[PDB]
């Protein structure tokens, strides 16, 4: 919300903002991450079997 | 649309167990009985399937070989030496 | 100090 208002002379203003997020992510790295175990798939294995 | 699904078959490995002993030594003459033997495939009794490769001469001073096969080939074995 | 990697797994 962003207003102003002028009366003067005198100017007053005000811009006021809330900001909410939920992240989630797939985790990467060396160890047992979806990434990195992926990768590690023989090319003949279905992975989406 | 995907392509890649998976294409496997689920094979049953048969399971042969054994009777008696590993080597068996016998005089000439004395002649070679079966000690028998036990094979399970997929929980069903196939002991009648299975092959015995060579046999044991008793009167000429042997090895035998018990298989079993399952319905794709793979197979379960075990020797049984014979000496006279 | 300088983070270290892992080799894998054959």
């Amino acid at each position: 919300a962003r207003g102003s208002h002028k009366a003067g002379a005198l100017t007053f203003s005000s811009s006021l903002n809330y900001a909410y997020q939920k992240n989630n992510f797939a985790t990467t790295g060396q160890g047992l991450s979806m990434l990195n175990s992926l990768y590690q798939t023989p090319r003949d294995i279905s992975i989406i079997g | 649309d995907k392509s890649t699904d998976d294409t496997s078959k689920v094979t049953y490995f048969v399971t042969l167990e054994r009777e008696g002993d590993e080597k068996i030594v016998l005089e000439k003459g004395q002649p070679f009985v079966e000690p028998g033997y036990y094979a399970e495939m997929n929980g069903e009794d196939i002991t009648e399937s299975v092959q015995i490769k060579g046999s044991v001469d008793v009167n000429t001073p042997y090895n035998l070989v018990y298989a079993a096969y399952n319905e794709d080939g793979f197979a379960k074995t075990f020797t049984r030496t014979v000496y006279v | 100090g300088g983070g270290g990697g892992g080799g894998g797994g054959g």
